[PDB]
């Protein structure tokens, strides 16, 4: 996994690459890590799959709940606590590394959170087997000012360098452009730089190839009248 | 302190009644008609709607006719909420009974767990009773088609016909002159609706006002099929009859 | 201490009635009107805001509540009873369906779970039951859209069109003649208008009437766009505006 | 413990079980019956560790009894299997666990069949013409798979778990004292006191 | 005759404990107000001080619940002392829970519901108050939020509390149907204040000193109660026009 | 790398801002300094889970006195975070340096390392970093310093602090807490590296 | 009727007549009094001599509080300390967290929350007892009075039990004839003489006299009993008035 | 939980809801029990009020507790079955621990303990 | 010891033009001993199949658990449980687990009643939710399923094609397995037909 967040002008974006893992075997060639807390308010996780998977679905209904409750727009410091109270509630066992980012009433915001329950802040930030090898760009390439081309364009690149440099990451580019008074845009394979070739051989093989013992039919439908 | 608001819910008459029981019974009384007739293949659940309206959307209605699991069915009078919580619980019953045996639940061993709950209410607790009486319709391989009745004292008893709710006693001395052991499923549906036909408190008994449920060998081979009759079929069959 | 309220407050009486219940139902007759109709293509659901004094800000008092992006829910009787049922209505959405199927539950279950709470408090030691009752529209994929009335004894009925509260007898007889299965939403607002302008005695304009549709999806209200098989919700609360424009051609 | 064994014929299960009860170095008795009655038409053999293996077989007898009184009827043979089952699979998460194998043997008197289940103290249920637990297995199982055939007589039934005793009496280290078979059938539950 | 003194439905559909609760609420014979300016919402309450031996810094019936919500209570002040403890709790465990500080609104929602149990639950008795929360809402800006013992509230541009709400009230009424706005156009709160005051005054047929008012403001973060000389201040400056 | 130092005019307290997981910074721009009241502040180090954690409810706790018994005593803040991190001490790494400015008594210095103990000093140092410079801050360390030599000799200490000490780096945060309020100061590496 | 048969029910008025009652279990009491001077606060109580048979300065009835806290009552006297059982865990709690001794104000919210909670069920009956405490905490003297419904105020001068108009009559005197304010050993003697003047109303059986004191500059800012000689020149002082 | 005492005495030594109780038998269908020289035979009287009943699925009045012990009674048929499923428990309870069905009189004096603990026991009557 | 190698066996799944396939070897082994030769490890809930691995007590149990599940689902909605809801199912529930799991591999395949869209999905133990498009694997022999699948599939096979690539794919990855084999089944799922067979396969 390789995940970035990256701030700008008017706004906070969020990558990520496309593979999911057992082991140095790939499950999933285009799984996508790109999770919504709420309509506004993204994140993307590393670490225990399922882990990530069920915080960001528990903390995104209490949020839902909680905006219906006090009739706002939900914000990012509330996503940011639940999950680090939970997280340190649970003392490391929930393998959990997510990068949050949303817009809201306040503006854009920007975050990270570990296992343990420490949070982060800045205005880049990386995660995953592929965190160094996108740290290194956005170190390289990040400036004050950017704008929502910029930070798009600094975000992929930070995920390509994962996905080529680190084995633990591949495939596709995800991005979500959270902006102010605008709509979340969840550019679901933004990238596609991996398609695999045309295969020398069709290997469709002859009916009758297989040995059968026994056929059957099935009845999946309920009891039928008369 | 509290004491002096607890109404004691679970407590003998001078009589050696229970009070909240036969007032529980009493309310029951005033809800829609509910008729189980068992056939030699087959039962039949008729059961009236309360004064309904012209408004009341009937296709995605039921107040009166459950599924337990797909053997069983419960006819219900009396406080249809109430109700709803005892049938779940007797729908647990029914598929902790197949988890743990790999066997559908004997219809008798699931109405004796509904009639001990029921019995719980009015022993212990401090609470009202459940205000609801059942038909119970189903077939086991034990003893084949079975219908009873629990109440809430949570007394459970077996019928070849009885009726639960309004008029009672009316409906109960109809099925009586008509009822014949060597009854088949097409006549105990006719027994039905002649029944409830002169025993119901409206003008004329009419589709919108029914809901009404066969438990039939009527499926292709050693098998059993539920059918809860759809508003234009209890429509067809009210015509079939000849009482529209 | 320790609440030692552990009976029920809600007891049979002789002749078979339960009191705490019929009690309920008459503190909802004397609640303000609401109404539920149903069209082909949409449900409506209204109400009157009456405003307790003008200082008020009535805005700030949601007689309409949306419960699912698919399900709103009005009342007549007791507001505050009704605003802790549509928290625990909305909590249990999410809880006893939305965490294990991973999809809002069909209008016909919320209402279920809706219902099991009132009637907890019918039978449940140390309480009274809640003195409202509820109309709840909504749509599921699976039953199209449909509308529900819920009584403080946990009983509930689905309905083509209904009112509840003050001047529901006269309303009902009133939807009774307009109602036929063919109507648009568009005409099932006129007549949800029209039923409502009887049972209001003074003001009757965008600001006295709340007035919510589950209708077609709303991309528009989604929040974010990239996921084509999410559409945005089916609930709309009419705008103050939206009612008014409606009231010229009335 | 160690030497459970059981065979599906035609018309009956035969259940063989070792007498030999041994704690260190010592054969502390050489006549146990490692099997209890679970009802008129079902039978549990069992082996595992020390004081589990009764505690449990007796724990689901008394369990079968009462199902039985209650309902004045006998489970099918598959209904208590799916019982025990169970039981098992609840146990293997349990604090401490019940470490008890067991074969059930039963002639269901609906079907007219007879039927073997075997099941692991983890809860792993199978029906098998023939089965066996521990290290036994190692040797009948090959054997069966020669010399079974599914409409065998109780006769043959017999000489063919002879066959399956003197291999283990040839080949296994430790001295298990002889089995006690028994035939469960449409008649009941009965010892071979000549084995 | 006992639904009367549990909360559970009278024949006519009634809690009398509620009732009763709201009568509670007059005790202490004292007339609340509060108005909304551009940036603050002002409230003003009567200061009856009728025992000499009282210490009078001590008698208030204002509350300053969080940083940025003040809570002015009609009622005994037990209970009102019970509700001021309860706020501060659920303000607090709020912001550290969720990251930000509760809005005025949302606490009155809360302090309802909490009440809302106490009319549904036979072992709690109603608080015999009224609960007037304000603050400048970072979402809403000025706001005034009301609860009651029946477990209602609802959001305000101005509102009175006490024996003689009804012609504070209407006094307040009058002057917004003249200037048709939903507050006081004016830049900063010590004229929001005056024009309070003022008005309570034309209402009540009755003059103050320094000591027969308290006075809560609430800006844009901070809510802060003035001194008897603050308040002084601010009679001299409505007598001099 | 964390110290405070109480001076004439009031407290400072200083901190590095790396952030590092093994020997990877994992951010080198971090705030290490944290309100507790309007002027009661902690430096935090040890665990970043384990210091935000407690952080987060000290806040809290004063947040509650506040609303109920006005401004807390910087001693009372130190307190809070002795009591948490002492029945806490199993599942705690975390060493707390809270610094406060009142009226009556001015600036105040508390120290609370792993144990949970209490310690009130005339200046504190604390976090990896502190080791190598016990010996330059007790020899330039006096009492009744200027705001000017206190954010002098906290400069100085930090400077030679993150120079030996991998586990430290980054910018130099101090707050300066006065009767005048709270003010923020960063000191960049060109600054520093060449004092 | 009835709404007085049962604790947190309220009248048709809007009343809690288990509370009231409660008021009337006080009224009946020995004459307890308060009296908040410069730097500190003064405690005094009637004790009625039963019989000759109770041991002279033996029966104490004022409680300390931590260290700093004076707390004295009238009413059933079991109640009353039940209640400063709990204050003195109130005080032992907030000590432990928060290091700082109890400032006062935050000791009688600890006291008024409790009593108040006692008003809010029917299975626990209100406090029989008015309860009059207070000390010296950072921001000086404070002086409470605490009442069966859980209200309580700050007081220049409080008193409760059966002789409290005659005692509330002499401490208006004084706050009118000492606007400048009271020293600790002044308030000494006028605790004395407003004991023996609020005693006509229980004039059967003779009694014993009780003061305490919490001074910043008498007793460092601690609660002590007066003893010996300070408290026999206050009962000189005080049989001197009445004569 | 419901800790109500419902079973009082009254100012002449009665306890009430006993007595209430017995009235609950009296109002039962008639049993009888006569033992001879080696046998006991239990009989029930079955009301006919209710004809159009099935009597293969209907309760019946002698229920076996163990295969050796039957159970035949007077009253609430619903309180009956508690009482049976308690001595069918017991039942085998006691054969797993004593090695030995219980005697009559040992299961007698069982549900005999069962009806006097509801008699001072808070909640239950 | 590893408790989802004890019994061994394997499950595959993959979607092809308007149809599904599921398939299973039929082994249940205690580790080196062969035990049964008729272990199915599929399972249906109306017109939904789930293919269970892992240790067998588990399999049987999570089966057990989700015809009860799916069994009250269909009183209450009054109509048969879809693939991707189940899927939500499954994952809820080895996820209320998460700290003593049930030590299987489960895979969901059927078609949608109303959209007619064939669907697949594996799962972790955890519950953790893979939903590929071409082919789901588990079991004792994933890595040869993996390589089998990955070379023998392509999109949108015809329903008696994607029954030789599945049976192939999986009878050369058991072979290739010692705990794996003994028998297999492949079931051809389309909208409203299913096809059961049994494949000849060697016996050691
Ligand atoms: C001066 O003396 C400073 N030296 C560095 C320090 C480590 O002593 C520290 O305490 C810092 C500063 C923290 C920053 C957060 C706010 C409180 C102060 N401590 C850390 O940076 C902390 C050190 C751990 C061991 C002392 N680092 C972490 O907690 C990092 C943060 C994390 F997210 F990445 C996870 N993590 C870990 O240590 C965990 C345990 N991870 C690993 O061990 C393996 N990688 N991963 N995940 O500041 C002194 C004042
Ligand atoms: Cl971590
Ligand atoms: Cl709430
Ligand atoms: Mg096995
Ligand atoms: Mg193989
Ligand atoms: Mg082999």
């Amino acid at each position: 996994t390789t995940i970035v967040g990256v701030k700008f002008n008017n706004g906070v974006v969020i990558a990520a690459d496309t593979r999911s893992t057992q082991g140095p075997i790939v499950a999933d060639k285009n799984c996508a890590k790109l999770h919504r807390i709420s309509p506004k308010i993204w994140c993307a996780g590393a670490g225990t799959a399922a882990d990530t998977e069920a915080v960001t679905q528990l903390i995104g209904s209490n949020i839902e709940l909680h905006s219906l409750y006090t009739s706002r727009e939900p914000r990012v410091v509330s996503a940011l606590q639940m999950l680090k109270q939970h997280l340190f509630k649970y003392q490391g066992h929930i393998g959990a590394y997510l990068i949050v980012a949303g817009v809201d009433p306040t503006g854009s915001h920007l975050f990270s959170i570990h296992a343990h329950g420490s949070t982060d802040v800045g205005y880049y930030l990386s995660l995953g087997s592929g965190s160094l090898a996108a740290m290194a760009v956005l170190e390289s390439h990040w400036k004050q000012d950017l704008t929502k081309e910029e930070a798009i364009k600094l975000a992929s690149d930070a995920i390509q360098a994962g996905i080529w440099n680190d084995l633990g990451s591949g495939s596709n580019v995800d991005v979500c452009v959270m902006e102010i008074g605008k709509d979340a845009e969840y550019l679901r394979n933004y990238l596609t730089p991996n398609v695999r070739e045309e295969k020398q051989k069709s290997y469709k093989f002859p009916r009758g190839t297989t040995a059968v013992l026994k056929e059957s039919i099935v009845n999946i439908c309920d009891i039928q009248e008369e | 302190g509290s004491r002096r608001y607890d109404s004691r819910t679970t407590i003998f008459s001078p009589e050696g009644r229970l009070y909240q029981v036969e007032y529980a019974l009493e309310s029951i009384s005033h809800a829609g008609t509910a008729i189980g007739i068992m056939a030699s293949d087959g039962i039949v659940l008729a059961a009236e709607r309360k004064v309904t309206s012209t408004l009341l959307e009937q296709d995605t209605s039921t107040e009166k006719l459950y599924k337990l699991n797909d053997k069983i069915a419960v006819a219900v009078a009396g406080l249809t909420a109430d109700a709803e919580i005892l049938i779940n619980t007797a729908r647990i019953h029914a598929q902790n009974y197949l988890k743990t045996y790999n066997e559908d639940i004997p219809v008798e061993i699931l109405v004796r767990r509904l009639s001990d709950i029921k019995q719980g209410y009015t022993q212990h607790g401090g609470l009202r009773p459940f205000g609801v009486s059942f038909i119970y319709a189903g077939y086991d391989d034990r003893y084949g088609y079975q219908l009873y009745t629990s109440n809430p004292s949570g007394n459970y008893t077996g019928w070849k016909a009885i009726s639960v709710g309004a008029n009672t006693s009316a409906a109960q001395t109809l099925l009586q002159m008509d009822y014949k052991d060597d009854m088949k499923v097409d006549d105990a549906i006719e027994l039905a609706l002649k029944t409830l036909s002169k025993t119901t408190d409206s003008s004329a008994l009419t589709y919108d006002r029914l809901e009404f449920a066969t438990i039939r060998k009527g499926a292709n081979d050693g098998e059993v099929y539920q059918k809860i009759f759809k508003p234009q079929e209890i429509k067809d069959i009210l015509v079939k009859t000849g009482i529209t | 201490m320790t609440d030692r309220y552990s009976f029920s407050l809600t007891t049979f009486s002789p002749s078979g009635k339960l009191g705490q219940i019929d009690y309920a139902l008459t503190a909802v007759k004397q609640g303000v009107t609401s109404l539920g109709i149903k069209a082909t293509n949409g449900v409506v659901i209204a109400t009157e805001k009456k405003s307790s004094s003008p200082l008020a800000m009535s805005e700030t008092l949601s007689k309409v509540s949306l419960l699912t992006p698919d399900i709103g829910a009005v009342y007549s009787g007791m507001g505050p009873d009704y605003r802790v049922l549509v928290d625990k209505s909305r909590k249990v959405a999410h809880t006893s369906y939305k965490r294990i199927y991973g999809e809002y539950p069909p209008t016909k279950l919320l209402v279920s779970e809706v219902a099991k709470i009132m009637q907890e408090a019918t039978q449940s030691g140390g309480v009274r039951p809640f003195g409202v009752s509820l109309l709840i529209a909504g749509h599921d994929e699976f039953n199209g859209f449909s509308l529900y009335q819920v009584d403080p004894s946990g009983s509930y009925f689905p309905w083509k069109a209904t009112a509840i509260g003050k001047g529901s007898v006269a309303a009902k007889t009133f939807l009774e003649k307009r109602w036929n299965d063919e109507l648009e939403l568009e005409d099932a607002i006129h007549i949800a208008l029209l039923t409502l302008k009887e049972s209001v005695e003074g003001e009757f304009n965008g600001d006295t009437i709340e007035l919510a549709i589950i209708g077609d999806e709303n991309p528009d209200l989604l929040g974010y766009t990239g996921i084509p098989t999410d559409k945005g919700p089916r609930f709309r609360k009419l705008t103050s505006q939206e009612i008014n424009d409606r009231l010229e051609a009335l | 413990m160690d030497i459970i064994l059981g065979i599906r014929v035609q018309d009956s299960v035969i259940l063989a079980s070792s007498k030999a009860v041994t704690r260190g170095i010592s054969v502390l008795k050489d006549s146990d019956d490692k099997t209890r009655q679970l009802s008129p038409h079902t039978l549990m053999s069992f082996a595992g560790e020390a004081g589990d293996t009764v505690q449990f077989a007796e724990y689901i007898q008394a369990n079968i009894q009462l199902y039985s009184i209650r309902e004045d009827y006998e489970l099918s043979p598959q209904a208590v299997s799916s019982f025990v089952r169970q039981e098992l699979a609840k146990s293997i998460r349990s604090r401490r666990p019940y470490q008890v194998n067991v074969l059930i043997g039963g002639y269901d008197k609906k079907k007219n069949k007879p039927e073997l289940y075997q099941i692991d103290y983890l809860g792993t249920k199978v029906e098998l013409p023939y089965g066996a637990h521990g290290y036994s297995g190692f040797y009948t199982f090959s054997l069966l798979d020669h010399h079974y055939r599914p409409d065998m007589t109780t006769e043959e039934g017999l000489d063919l778990l002879k066959l399956c005793v003197q291999e283990l009496e040839k080949r296994m280290p430790m001295d298990f004292k002889g089995v006690i078979v028994k035939i469960v059938d449409k008649d009941g539950i009965r010892q071979v006191d000549d084995f | 005759g006992y639904d009367r003194h549990i909360t559970i439905f009278s024949p006519e559909g009634r809690l009398y404990q509620v009732e009763y609760a709201f009568k509670a609420t007059n005790q202490t014979n004292i007339n609340s107000l509060a108005v909304r300016g551009k940036d603050c919402t002002v409230v003003i309450s009567q200061k009856k001080v009728p025992d000499k031996l009282l210490d009078p810094t001590t008698v208030s019936y204002i509350f300053c619940i969080s940083r940025t919500i003040g809570m002015v209570v009609n009622g005994p002040i037990p209970d009102a002392r019970n509700a001021a403890l309860r706020a501060k709790a659920e303000a607090a465990e709020f912001r550290y829970k969720y990251g930000y500080d509760m809005p005025c609104d949302v606490l009155a929602k809360r302090m309802a519901n909490l009440s809302q149990i106490y009319t549904q639950r036979a072992y709690m008795r109603p608080l015999g108050v009224i609960l007037t929360f304000v603050s400048v809402d970072e979402e809403l800006g000025p706001s005034i939020y009301k609860t009651d013992p029946a477990g209602y509230y609802v959001g305000y541009k101005a509102t009175a509390t006490g024996p003689k709400q009804q012609e504070i009230t209407t006094n307040l009424e009058n002057h917004f149907k003249k200037s048709k706005i939903d507050h006081i156009n004016e830049e900063s709160w010590e004229k929001v204040v005056e024009f309070a005051i003022t008005h309570m005054i034309d209402a009540l047929g009755t003059e103050f000193s320094k000591n027969d008012l308290e006075v809560g403001v609430a800006t844009k973060d901070k809510f802060f109660t003035l001194s008897a000389e603050n308040i002084e201040e601010r009679l001299v400056a409505i007598a001099e026009q | 790398t964390i110290m405070a130092v109480e001076f004439d005019g009031g407290v400072v307290m200083g901190s590095d801002s790396r952030v590092s997981a093994g020997e990877a910074v994992v951010n080198r721009v971090f705030d290490k300094l944290s309100p507790l009241h309007e002027r009661i502040y902690c430096a935090l180090s040890g665990s970043a889970a384990d210091t935000q954690a407690i952080a987060d409810i000290v806040q809290y706790h004063l947040e509650l006195y506040t609303s109920q018994y006005g401004t807390p005593s910087t001693e009372t803040a130190a307190s809070v975070f002795k009591e948490l991190c002492y029945e806490n001490k199993d599942n705690l790494t975390a060493g707390i340096i809270v610094a406060g400015y009142d009226d009556k008594n001015k600036g105040e210095v508390y120290t609370i390392p792993l144990g949970g103990s209490v310690h009130k000093l005339p200046y504190a140092i604390a976090g990896s970093g502190s080791t190598f410079i016990y010996g330059y801050c007790d020899k330039n360390f006096r009492e009744n310093m200027s705001k000017e030599e206190t954010v002098d000799f906290i400069k100085h200490s930090l400077s030679q602090a993150i120079k030996w000490d991998g586990s430290s780096g980054g910018v130099i945060r101090m707050v300066v807490l006065t009767a005048a309020g709270v003010e923020r100061l960063i000191f960049y590496p060109d600054e520093y590296e060449q004092l | 009727t009835g709404y007085d048969l049962s604790n947190s029910v309220f009248s048709p008025d809007g009343r809690n007549f288990q509370v009231e009652y409660a008021v009337k279990a006080v009224e009946n009491g020995t004459t307890s009094i308060g009296i908040k001077c410069n730097d500190g606060v003064v405690f005094a109580v009637e004790k009625l001599i039963t019989s000759k048979l109770l041991v002279p300065q033996k029966n104490v009835k004022i409680q300390v509080v931590d260290r700093h806290i004076g707390c004295v009552y009238s009413g059933l006297i079991p109640d009353g300390r039940h209640l400063v059982n709990r204050g003195r865990e109130e005080a032992a709690s907030f000590k432990k967290l928060y290091k700082t001794p109890i400032p006062i104000p935050a000791f009688a919210d600890r006291l008024g929350q409790y009593v108040q909670a006692h008003t809010l069920y029917n299975s626990v009956r209100p406090f029989g007892v008015s309860t009059i405490f207070g000390g010296v905490d950072k921001n000086g003297a404070h002086l409470y009075m605490l009442e069966p419904s859980g209200s309580y105020w700050g007081y220049k001068g409080a008193a409760t039990g059966k002789g409290r108009q005659s005692a509330k009559a002499e401490l208006e005197k004084l706050v009118d004839h000492h606007p400048e304010g009271l020293s600790a050993r002044e308030a000494v003697k006028q605790a004395a003489k407003i004991i023996y003047l609020a005693h006509e109303d229980n004039k059967e059986k003779d009694f014993e006299l009780e003061i305490s004191w919490c001074s910043l500059s008498e007793t460092n800012g601690l609660h002590k009993f007066v003893k010996g000689d300070l408290l026999q020149e206050a009962i000189d002082f005080a049989q001197k008035e009445i004569n | 939980g419901y800790d109500r005492a419902l079973s009082i005495f009254s100012p002449d030594g009665h306890i009430f809801q006993v007595e209430y109780a017995l009235e609950a038998v009296k109002r039962g269908t008639c049993a009888v029990g006569v033992k001879g020289k080696n046998c006991v035979v239990l009989g029930c009287e079955r009301r006919s009020t209710l004809k159009l009943q099935d009597t293969r699925i209907t309760p019946s009045k002698v229920s076996k507790i163990d295969s050796h012990v039957v159970l035949s009674f007077s009253g609430l048929n619903a309180d009956s079955r508690i009482l049976i499923e308690k001595a069918r428990v017991e039942a085998q309870s006691h054969r797993l621990t004593l090695e030995d069905p219980v005697t009559v009189e040992y299961l007698t004096r069982y549900v005999a303990g069962v009806q006097q603990r509801y008699t001072q026991s808070g909640g239950v009557r | 010891s590893d408790p989802s190698s004890i019994n061994g066996g394997i499950v595959v799944a993959m979607t092809g033009k308007d149809c599904v396939a599921i398939a299973c070897d039929l082994r249940l082994g205690s580790q080196s001993l062969g035990v049964s030769n008729k272990f199915e490890k599929i399972f249906h809930y109306g017109h939904v199949f789930l293919g269970i691995t892992g240790l067998a007590t588990d399999v049987t149990t999570l089966n057990e658990m989700f015809r009860y599940k799916t069994n009250l689902y269909k009183l209450k909605e009054e109509r048969a449980i879809e693939p991707e809801t189940f899927t939500q199912l499954v994952s809820s529930s080895l996820y209320e687990r998460r700290f003593g799991p049930y030590f299987v591999g489960p895979v969901v395949a059927g078609i949608n009643s109303k959209s007619g869209k064939p669907f697949i999905a594996g799962f972790d133990l955890i519950g953790c939710i893979d939903e590929a498009k071409d082919f789901i694997v588990s079991g004792t022999a994933s890595d040869q399923l993996f390589g089998m699948c990955e070379s023998l599939y392509e999109p949108n096979l015809e329903p008696e094609d994607l029954f030789e690539t599945i049976s192939q794919a999986l009878l050369n990855a058991a072979d290739r397995d010692a705990l794996s084999g003994w028998g297999a089944v492949v079931y051809i799922i389309k909208k409203d037909e299913v096809v059961k067979r049994y494949l000849k396969m060697r016996q050691d």
